[PDB]
RNA sequence: GGCAGCCGCGAAGCUACCAUCCGCUGGAUUAUGGCUGAACGCCUCUAAGUCAGAUCCAUGCUAGAACGCGGUGAUUUCUUUGCUCCACACAAUAUAGAUGGAUACGAAUAAGGCGUCCUUGUGGCGUCGCUGAACCAUAGCAGGCUAGCAACGGUGCACUUGGCGGAAAGGCCUUGGGUGCUUGCUGGCGAAUUGCAAUGUCAUUUUGCGUGGGGAUAAAUCAUUUGUAUACGACUUAGA
RNA sequence: GCAGUCAAGCGGCGACAUUGCUCAUACCGAAGCAGAAUUCGGUAAGCGUCUACUGAU
RNA sequence: CGUGGAGGUCAGUGACGAAGCCUAGACCGUAAGGUCGGGUCGAACGGCCUCUAGUGAGAUCUUGGUGGUAGUAGCAGCGAAACCACAGCCAAGGGACGGGCUUGGCAGAAUCAGCGGGG
RNA sequence: AUGGUGAAACCAUCUAGUACUGGUUCCUGCCGAAGUUUCCCUCAGGAUAGCAGAAGCUCGUAUCAGUUUUAUUAAAAUGAAGAGCUUUUAGUGGGCCAUUUUUGGUAAGCAGAACUGGCGAUGCGGGAUGAACCGAACGUAGAGUUAAGGUGCCGGAAUACACGCUCAUCAGACCAAAAGGUGUUAGUUCAUCUAGACAGCCGGACGGUGGCCAUGGAAGUCGGAAUCCGCUAAGGAGUGUGUAACAACUCACCGGCCGAAUGAACUA
RNA sequence: UUCACUGGGCCAGCAUCAGUUUUGGUGGCAGGAUAAAUCCAUAGGAAUGUAGCUUGCCUCGGUAAGUAUUAUAGCCUGUG
């Protein structure tokens, strides 16, 4: 077997964690690093390849793409550190004052049971003009060096029972650390988009829990170097459509997804199989590095996407094309 | 004499260091050290280096895990030099290593109390002149040490606001010495130069 | 199909080189090629110095210290007022071991400290080391009760303005007045019988019971249920 | 192996010379290495013809 | 030094308590052992000179009893056997035996299922 | 063996028969060895001699000694009453290591005859632990000095002093080594030297002669024997580079400018 | 029978003693080449040449080369 990965025990958790992050740009504008999702399953596309020198230049290539369902993310906080010589430490935290039913659920086990008496006197520390609050905000820009902010997934937009919140941090990045709280600042309880962090033919890297199988699976992996062909607005219409064939379709598939309900909000496509079945968390970075190759520079002329149900052999692909297909009806 | 006695480790041996430290941690004294990171060892680079490697070799035949493994940071270096110089596995031994303390650099509320040396084991007055020797810096950082560029870089912080301070008081001794001196030759004054104060 | 069987399609499930994706980017370098230059007035890649250049370390990934660590929210009443913060009231548990003060620049060691000057520099002048045998502090019943002199400084304590310290900041400094001492100087009384000494008891970490004054006043597990899990355990969902 | 000359020296013995029969990979340095292919030398020894472990508390 | 019994001796001790046993109570002797105090106990026993002998940790020892194995294997309820000096982690030195010695490093209090690796 | 038992070996006595594995029971003190020499040949076994005890006799000492020297065994020094004769009586026959005389020998090692010491019955300190190594031969105690070992910590004791010595890319503290190394340090024997030692630059570096022979060619420098000669200041029918052969550069050999110790082989 | 002295038991302090033993201070003596030195003299000598003087001479009268045995420093040897 392989030593890399051995012993192989159990993943720490549901949630993967992000070990390493974009090294540093104190020169670009200050942006996200990383966004979170769920495995929308799996649809098939194909593209002409415009990569020269290529046995198929030119020529149309079938390739499986998978869909990582990516609603929108709100921030509830903000964290700093400060480099010791026995590593990073966590310096202080702050919060929103508002944070949602989701996220405050995050924080119990028995939340029914529970009075649910999440934050309150931090909540009342909002009282006055920020003195408390603006101070500890003032020594993480005295002190801090990278800033981390605290965000969560919008569960309750997901086709999913949990209604608990993932919580995780999100490293900056951005010269002028002043200006990088600054930006957190602006952001608390106001949500963002993966339009603002990740773009066509970026090239990612998904981290997430593999499949277990009733010693087996349950182990969390890394796999590099995944290309993002399509960032779409899923609350828009239109988003499975295509420049050349300009018809009105929806990524989703007819009858959803296996074990995955419908997708009413953004999405990303990418390249390959990004680990975790279905209903699993996914955590996307860039890259770890400006990778630069003509592979990851390529665009992708998007021409069709398969839409068509998985349970079974589907033949079209929207109800409305099914009228070219009845005595039960009329 | 001192209840608690903070050695600054730069330019010091750490066999010289370690052993005058691990007798008078035998004999209740504690000891802090301080600034573990420039710490200095006689010979040239390769063949502290080597040594090193050689000793990470016989760790453990079939599992580290079950037995010994190496810290790369340079306070556990000396910490190692120094333990195999005291009584482990016993309840004297033991209880002497609790009194001592390493840590790089000068972190605080050291920085702000005086801190000593110990002249018998300086690189300067036992090292012959124009003989190569070792720091420990370079030593921990190419056998893994992650973290001498984050030393360096607030250790000059630490350098820095210490000569301001060094400055006030610079000054503060100027005006102590013009008020002594024109205080000098007093009845007072005078009596005292005949009792040799 | 009630009974026991096979056939055509057919999921799901089991499940594969029998199919798809992915598999990184910087340093110290050896060998080796050189620059500078002695050993030895030539020479030399080497002895003092230095560049390029594969093995090692870093980047990344996996696991994450039954007794590694940091940040954050909540933290139980009328449970006969439970919990906790603060002042002391008595007790206990013990002290890898107070019995004046851990008194803070940096850098070099074939060179540096302190004062001064202008020519603000690898500058001139004066002087220090050769140990801390130092500096501060140190007198009063284990440090009392009182009267004056001269300074208005020194200092303990509580208020209070302002600033600095995030590496383990948990501390470090300053404006203001208040209140004690001031042995800086001169005076008035007590010390005893601990009987010739017995550490002759004068601090430190923890806890309970008590008052008096403040503050907040909840969760996890079991249960139901569930599967992205599951050999059995275990773990992840949902609810007034 | 046996036999024999000579001797740098060791103090009469005697080194070497002496006569008879009996890697496929990668990086460097040399090779009449024009190119290709190749041998030789070095480097990496890379690369090929009750208890160990592991699940769980 | 101690024990079984015997002759003598202490006109010996003893139901107001002799023997035996227990004692984190004490004393004596370097020793075999002796003495005292307390608890238990219920009818015999001891100081000294001699006589006498079936007279004082192991033998894969005999008899009888009791532990782990084990509330396990096995047929909710019942309920064994084999075995047991003691423990049973590594590199090296331990001369010829490393499982106890030495130089260093280790070790979880506690519990438990599989690949079977050995047996 | 005796006497019976059952028919698809057993029972009771002679017999507790006949001997190498195992065990062999309380305390203290004193003394206390051996481990092999004589024939029956040795495998078999005692009898004797010895080590250690017990009584008697004689004698305390010219009684000797694991001691030092003449002589051909007197006697002189040291030590001691521990001397002598029988009489009798438990255990004892393994030997290992080292030393020495030493013969034998081939890859080797060493084997083997005998002698003297340590162990064999033995604690203590050091040797980091260790048969046979170093000192030291033991009743229970207090005080002080030492043997061997050590004095940076574990580890009790000076990070003492003085003189030198070494950079080793596992040093050093632990016989295959004759030789190699432009590593280091101190010496031994010779050569030159203010008539200018070494080195660094410049000049000269010649005539016979293109010496004789192979031959397209060897003019000093692809090759074969001489390797002669005159002047010179010193120059080889030429030490290399170099050409098809010439040519040209250089050393070995002197000279000019420099300014003192330098060069060659060996020992440790 | 009551204290009020001693004896009686535990641990020690001080003064001077006797044995063993450790570590300091100081004094009087015999030997050396009747210590050797140093010192005081005395006659000579050169040099890692002192004073004085002379050959070029910038660095302001500076030196590096001479002569010169003590002179406006000293040293060694021989003897008392």
């Amino acid at each position: 077997g392989h030593l890399g990965f051995l012993p192989r025990k159990r993943a720490a958790s549901i949630r993967a964690r992000v070990k390493a992050f974009p090294k540093d740009d104190r020169s670009k504008p200050v942006a996200l690093t990383s966004f979170l999702g769920y495995k929308a399953g799996m649809t098939t596309i194909v593209r002409d390849l415009d990569r020269p020198g290529s046995k198929f230049h030119k020529r149309e290539v079938v390739e499986a793409v998978t869909v990582v369902d990516t609603p929108p993310v709100v921030v509830v906080g903000v964290v700093g550190y400060v480099e010791t010589p026995r590593g990073l430490r966590s310096l202080t935290t702050v919060w929103a004052e508002h944070l949602s039913d989701e996220v405050k659920r995050r924080f119990y086990k028995n939340w029914y049971k529970s009075k649910k008496k999440a934050f309150t006197k931090y909540s009342a520390k909002y009282a006055q003009d920020g003195a408390g609050i603006e101070r500890e905000l003032a020594r993480i820009k005295k002190y801090a060096s990278v800033v981390r902010v605290l965000v969560h997934t919008q569960i309750r937009k997901t086709p999913l029972a949990q209604k608990k919140a993932h919580l995780a941090e999100i490293q900056l990045n951005g010269g002028s650390i002043s200006e990088k709280v600054d930006w957190a600042r602006e952001h608390f309880e106001k949500t963002v988009a993966v339009d603002s962090v990740f773009e066509q033919n970026e090239m990612i890297d998904a981290i997430a829990v593999t499949k277990g199988h009733g010693q087996r699976g349950y182990h969390s992996r890394t796999s590099i170097n995944h290309k993002i062909y399509r960032v779409g607005k899923g609350d828009d219409e239109a988003n499975g459509a295509t420049s050349f064939d300009r018809t009105k379709k929806t990524i989703t598939p007819m009858g959803g997804f296996v074990h995955y309900g419908e997708i009413k909000n953004d999405f990303i496509m990418v390249k390959g199989c990004i680990p975790g079945n279905r209903k699993r968390i996914v955590t996307l970075r860039k890259s770890l590095y400006t990778n630069t190759s003509r592979k990851a520079l390529e665009e992708v002329s998007l021409k069709w996407i398969d839409t068509a149900s998985k349970f079974g052999k589907g033949r079209f692909q929207t109800p409305a094309e099914k009228h070219a297909f009845l005595k039960k009806d009329l | 004499v001192e209840p608690v006695v903070v050695i600054d480790g730069k330019g010091h041996l750490v066999g010289r260091l370690a052993s005058v430290v691990a007798k008078q941690l035998l004999n209740g004294q504690k000891i802090v050290v301080v600034r573990a990171e420039e710490l200095n060892i006689s010979g040239e680079f390769f063949r502290n280096k080597l040594k090193y490697h050689d000793f990470l070799r016989k760790a453990t035949a079939f599992n580290k895990t079950r037995g010994p493994f190496h810290f790369r940071a340079p306070s556990r270096i000396f910490y190692k030099a120094l333990r195999g110089m005291v009584s482990h596995k016993t309840a004297r031994g033991k209880a002497a290593l609790e009194r001592l303390k390493v840590f790089e650099g000068i972190p605080p509320p050291y920085d702000k109390k005086k801190r000593v040396v110990v002249p018998q084991a300086l690189r300067v007055l036992r090292l012959k002149p124009g003989r190569k020797y070792t720091t420990l810096g370079k030593l921990s950082t190419s056998v893994g040490w992650k973290y001498e560029d984050v030393v360096a870089k607030l250790e000059a912080k630490r350098k820095v606001s210490s000569a301001e301070y060094y400055a006030k008081k610079r000054a503060f001794t100027k005006k102590v010495a013009s008020a002594n001196a024109t205080a000098a030759e007093s009845d007072v004054a005078k009596q005292l130069a005949a009792l040799g104060y």
